[PDB]
């Protein structure tokens, strides 16, 4: 499902790798939405103007 | 300001997409981690491939 | 470390509640950010006025 | 408008306090949940209090 055999024989390290990925999730989203959210307000402002 | 609106819509589309994808793939990897540490949180040691 | 003796006999409910509280993390942080930046834009408008 | 600015600064302070408190507290909750789901994601069931 992720990786194709991908060292399943002893996969411990990959979990820690995923933790980094997990972290990059929040960042990658927390920024993203905010940005669009930012422009949303600006967009509204622009519309009002 | 309407041209600014057009550019803002472009940016909104780009960020919306990027966020959708990134969140999907990262959530799937997170679910993969959960499946690992749920089905095989070193439960392979109890399996032990005996 | 969390709790002092905290239903270790059957703790799954607590993991579920903490997942809910992480959903609350996301909701609250996003709401606070959007509200504060919108009212910052209102501050800017008031400044120009 | 200066009174409005003063109240707005008060509101900024309130939002920042709320955001800090919630983000810290729930981050420590995140850490605790990670410790549970890592060290004992139903490893207690493997123990089963047998």
């Amino acid at each position: 499902r992720q990786g194709r055999q991908y060292q399943a024989e002893d996969l411990e390290a990959l979990q820690n790798e995923l933790e980094a990925r997990q972290e990059a999730l929040s960042l990658s989203v927390n920024e993203g939405g905010e940005r669009r959210m930012e422009m949303r307000q600006e967009l509204e402002q622009l519309k009002q103007k | 300001l309407r041209q600014r609106h057009t550019e803002l819509e472009r940016e909104v589309s780009r960020f919306e997409d990027q966020t959708q994808q990134q969140r999907q793939q990262y959530a799937q990897a997170k679910e993969s981690l959960t499946t690992l540490n749920r089905l095989i949180p070193q439960v392979t040691l109890l399996l032990d491939e005996t």
